DNA sequence: CTTCCTCGAAGGTTC
DNA sequence: GAACCTTCGAGGAAG
């Protein structure tokens, strides 16, 4: 899952989030098994 | 009504209202969202309410935000996930959005997806996120500074206009029913004539006349009370304040119509240059009473016949 | 105290004073707060004074700040959090607020709530009914959206000789100086129509009477004191009289340019245009023309010369 | 995509299209890169489309960027290093990049190499990097806006221009089939005449006319239907937009044709002065409706009769 | 010392000096601070010198600063609150203070309080800071540059005037005793009449004469040495410089007295238009040698009888 | 390469070459640098090329930049610190250099030193920089636009002029020999007559004609082919560009031949004033197409008989 | 070296040298610094050179800076802190300083102190800096731009005159001795008459003639080589350029001596209206070739014999 | 030494010293020249796209 | 965003 | 009616 976890954190940074905040935002997500799309979708949704 | 649910209730703006009705119905005959729409016009005419009515006609949920509130690409992308299929997104002051976000909106508007690029060299990759269909409704005052690529995405243009006397009269009538006061139809017309075609100014006059009618009268706004109230206030039958009348009189009486410089005119009426150039002068140009020339302001024939003075070329 | 406390003490301004009484009375009768009021006009006419009078008539405590003291949105957010129902907020020199602060202020005026971002965090506030009172000399410097939010506009005007005469007599009682009815009129004529100038002349005359007289202002001491200050019966200063004289005796009344006149009197160009001419033009002693400025018939009669068209 | 892929499909621009054919094939005979080319002209005429056609005819993969996308020399040098012999680089709005970048583009275009000077104080050295042969394509809205020494490097100029009625009718007719719309040869001509020479204006009008025909008619765009729809869209028979009609009407009724200054006119109609002079006056000047004088704008006799007012 | 310290030593300015004596004496009988004083007028007439005299006669400490030094409200807020009851604050070149800073004095001068923002974040507070009674004194050469609300707050206005020959003679004789030199009464009058009415110029001429008298003479100033020293400096008995004489001569010998334009005359003397209009022309007009008219400059009869020509 | 490298290869400019030979040769017997040289004249005549020739004759390195590229004084100081003794510095477009920057050259050119403020805060200090001997070469179109302080410091002035048919014809023959191409004498003469007397244009046209002759011809340039090729392009039978045609076609129709000001004309043709003022007006004036008048420019009879109008 | 170092070497400016000698000697006897002095006049007459002579005669370390180098008050304060007792501070182009900084010198020149704001901002206060005795020397080309309060503080004013042929001839000889070239008195007088009275121009012509005389001569500047060299430079025996010669001739050949207006003549010479008035007309009037009149300008008899026409 | 040369070249192009070092430090080839390194340090940092 | 200043228009005199 | 001179007003660009 580290592959998708690293992708989701890196993609979220590309959206203008700081490297620190992106790592925390993704770490707050529960499901590890879901793909980066679901992880990035939930990260943005939870921060709204 | 003041809070309209459908075009049948929205007062005025008949041109833009008639066009949107046909486009919405044509879109409904298909399982498609309405084309991206851009609204133009001076500030204060009611663009925000117009967007709300469009959503009720389509039978859709409306999301509301503004250009300044969006600072990074992630802000916009997060909002787009909140949309259900067919939702309407309204962005005010769209010309103030930073370019870093503007370039992301192009792909979303045209394809309904966003592609995010990450990595470098041999590790370069992209992730693709689908978006549900949506209609972006933009509103702006300064249409002339939008980039050409952005203007090319919008498919419908609507122009708002100042209200006319037959419609601005109805806003006064309807507003008079929110308070508890009776107003004669002949009096409602007198307030509309002086409201400069703007609903905000019509409300202000009604409030000031209301206070007078319940302290200097029997609590009813008849033509006799309106005449007195509009006499305590300086506003003339054309909507000119006291200071507006003093400017026109001075130009005709002391300079013979001009040309006269801004500084020379300011010291005669005892006002700051900024006050005459921004508060009073803009409306006199729209009304056609003065012109600005390389050598100074000049009064027009329309101004002479309104103040009641003889005119000669 | 020098500043009037109630409308019964506020001499003059019958137009603004009459309108404010109607709007204040109607608001009380409905138990509502007063609409937002903007006060503007020339210096020294009574704008700051009227702000305190409004509060004393409404029976509320006035919160006071100034434009130059507000530098960031966080400052205004702190101030507004202290308001209670019916409070009146007065902002002097409102034209100095930064553009980023104006956008916050005019939102609260319409919807009575604030929703702003301030390591960044959001701030949200719900505001009780309140009245904002602004005073400024440069109303045209305010943004068009903000000016539209104000519901009352008060434009101040210059005073008349009967009104200024009463002010001079009133202030004389605070200094407990005795002054005669005809002597008070001599200070009114020279006060250029402004209360602050009337108070200034009274102070300078009082100081003379305490040293060169018997400590009483009378028709004879006033004439001597005004001769020392060298203020003409029309209020013209020594330099103002020198301008008209030079125009009539060296250029036959004009036209003459601003540069030529300034160099001939040994004065700076910017001082003549911005400090001395404005009063001469409003009283009708000088005219501006496409080719220069000329002295009017009123100037010839006052200086004592034979007019020639 | 709607845009064509080859010169056989590309409608109009016969002059530019004929010249580029000769210059492209001549380069093949010598087996060398095509000379640097500059495309200029009004917006929406097909400049971006043409850039892809050139690459397809040459048989190369196009690389694309824009003026505001490049901000430091390292950006351009990185892009230039990732090139293959014969690659074509397209830079839109070439006139907007910073001059600090132009200093490097000169030697890249003319010398095919760069020499990075490095050192501090008394020290100074340089390293030269070889660049594979490439062809630069630039595009702008005006020719003179481009930096004078940079303009001298472009060896081929391509002046784009407005389409004529035959070419626009062929475009209008084609696009209608994509929407599954039935349009007669007469109706397609009315829309063409009023699109004022711009292909995307014609396409935008067609999409809007379709909606009206599907409701106020039987789904067939007839001459009788198109004329009613175009008056509903408030588009004049000369292609004057809503704002264009407002300008002329105000000059005639409120100022007797002028002269009038831009400040007065831009304040009477609620518009920004930067909008009037940039978006609308250019068309009214070329079409001869308004003329510029030191005293202000004036409405010509043609404008008077078109709007329908008794001339002096 | 070179600057007087009390009204007994301050020669001239009778009008301004008379007023200040009455107001200062009255303020002492009431035991209260003096009202705010603004001093303005031409350069070198005694504005700064009078500011020190006021403090010495009031018998209080003088705090000094200047307009160019203050740049932000924080600087002024630090000068304030350092004041003690009865202190005098003197600001020189007050016209340089930024407009955003002058608006801080509006409350201080009228009500002796200012509004300050204090604390941080949620603890931010607006508090009244209250000042003891004090007297502001300002000196400026450009009074018309101050905002109208500020000039209205000053309670005493002093406008300086040029000095007469009797007063300047006494000033020369006084200064001649600070240095160690004997000067004949008839020689001091000769320097005073050439000093254009300004004390600083009278001191400058004396300093230049001293250098000559001790190098080319016996160390004493007498009519014979003064005439020689004044011949080296080439200053006319009316104070006209070398270039001032050249202007009048050219106007009388080439243009017959005028009218002549500023440009035509400048080129004939090899000067430049800005030097003639700002350095030389002002004194010639104020002394009646030249008259400005719509057609050009004209030389008056007074100039003819001075240069020795015939007023034909 | 095309660009000449020695005076024996530089065609024309006989009046300038003769002077530069003597000064360069005299500067070689003595061990010193060449005096600062200013080159001015119409664009495209070969003044940048002349700078390379000078450097090659002197045998030193050449550094190149432009006025508009230098934004602040610190930029020029960094550049001057990068020159070794005897190097040549070439600055193009020097008339648009900012005033704040030009003020630095006055001391550098006369004495090779600069007064600069270095450090910040408490570390701020004045330093007296010293520069090695160097020769500045400046190029400008508007010699009369330079300030009197700068123009007086250049020691050599070179005026450059349009090339005549015997010179341009030789340049075409030379260029057509670097490429492996063959041109007949009649074709080279006609191609020069069409080239506005400007080498930059003659070289650009020759390349395009060569492409046409290779694909649409027999690989050899003949008068018949050159006439056809130059007719496929917009080059008129006497070198008028399409812009030249629009100017002449406008003056006669919109203004009845004039007189008309160049300012209003520029905005009516949608062109930048500088381009028409510096690149087009000089040629049309020196060739009798446009003539100057107090009220403005007027079209001559030669223009009417060229565009086919009647000189009524 | 080229620049003189002592009064014994400085030719001309007798009026200024005579005065400066007395004031320097008197200052030494008193053991005091020299009064502040302002040097002004036309360009290239020796102002910058004279400032160094003063320092050598006083015998002190000259500290140098420039007007445009001082960007803000912080820079000027740093410079003043470095002064030692008796140091001379020289500021060339003193008119380029900003007004906000020029007003800081007012206190430094009269009272030798500066008011400075110090402290972190939480705690801050004004303090008096006390400067040692020093001499300020200023040089400017246009004193009319300095504010009246600044010009009044300078105690010694020096106005530079143009040089006469006797004095200017000695400068040409002296300069040849440095180049080791032999020059005959007959030729030195020819160079002087063409130097327009300016030393900078005389040195420039001598350099160009020296180069020519050694490349195609015997290494002697004889009366014949000088004339040949000057013929190549195109300098008339009165110093007129070809542009000036065209003007004087045109007035005679097309207008019979005038009167003609400036706008009419400008067209006949293809010269910009303001250039002719600012660049070329001044010297022609000062030499007496042209005369201004109420109806235009007229070519005098002197201009007739110089061109050889028949005066009538 | 070519590492510092490569870093010095990348500094001139506007890259900060930290990134230029990090960029160049990612590359390693003892026989590479500063010129061949430069052409790799940039190629390794540009995002290739298809 | 602001202060200075330069470029242009036109009124009036005279030949 | 061609040429000089003075005066005012609105932009724009350098802080
Ligand atoms: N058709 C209308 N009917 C009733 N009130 C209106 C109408 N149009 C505008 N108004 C009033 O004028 C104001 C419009 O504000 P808003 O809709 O925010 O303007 P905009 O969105 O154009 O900035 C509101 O006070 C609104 O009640
Ligand atoms: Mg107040
Ligand atoms: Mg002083
Ligand atoms: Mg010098």
């Amino acid at each position: 899952s580290e592959d998708a976890e690293q992708e989701a954190v890196a993609a979220l940074v590309a959206l203008g989030y700081k490297p620190q905040e992106a790592s925390r935002m993704v770490s707050k997500i529960a499901r590890p098994d879901a793909s980066s799309e679901t992880l990035i979708r939930d990260a943005l949704r939870a921060a709204l | 009504t003041l809070r309209p649910q459908y075009f049948k209730e929205y007062i005025g703006q008949d041109k833009v209202k008639d066009q949107l009705k046909i486009f919405i119905e044509a879109a409904k005959l298909r399982d498609e969202a309405l084309d991206h729409t851009l609204l133009f016009g001076p500030p204060g005419l009611g663009k925000t309410t117009m967007a709300f009515v469009i959503a009720n006609e389509m039978g859709v949920n409306l999301k509301q935000t503004s250009g300044p509130a969006i600072e990074k690409a992630g802000d916009l992308v997060a909002i787009l996930n909140d949309l259900e299929p067919g939702d309407i997104l309204f962005i005010d002051e769209i010309h103030r959005m930073p370019m870093a976000v503007e370039e992301v909106l192009y792909s979303a508007m045209e394809d309904y997806y966003i592609d995010i690029m990450i990595g470098a060299g041999e590790t370069s990759r992209s992730v693709h996120l689908d978006l549900p269909p949506f209609t972006l409704v933009g509103a702006t005052t300064r249409a002339g500074m939008l980039s050409n690529p952005l203007r090319a995405r919008f498919g419908i243009n609507g122009h708002m206009e100042y209200y006319e006397l037959p419609d601005l009269t109805e806003i006064v009538e309807r507003t008079s029913e929110i308070f508890e006061m009776t107003i004669t139809p002949e009096a409602a017309l007198e307030l509309a004539r002086r409201s400069r075609g703007t609903p905000r100014i019509a409300n202000r006059l009604l409030k000031r006349v209301r206070d007078y009618a319940q302290i200097m009268g029997d609590g009813v706004i008849d033509d006799k009370i309106a005449d007195q109230a509009l006499t305590m206030l300086d506003v003339d039958h054309e909507g000119l304040d006291y200071v507006d009348q003093k400017i026109l009189r001075t130009m005709i009486e002391m300079y013979g119509g001009g040309p006269v410089g801004l500084g020379t005119l300011s010291v005669n009426i005892a006002e700051e240059r900024e006050t005459v150039e921004d508060m009073y002068e803009p409306y006199l140009i729209q009304k056609g009473f003065i012109m600005r020339t390389r050598t100074g302001r000049v009064a027009t024939a329309k101004a002479y016949e309104h103040m009641g003075y003889d005119y000669t070329r």
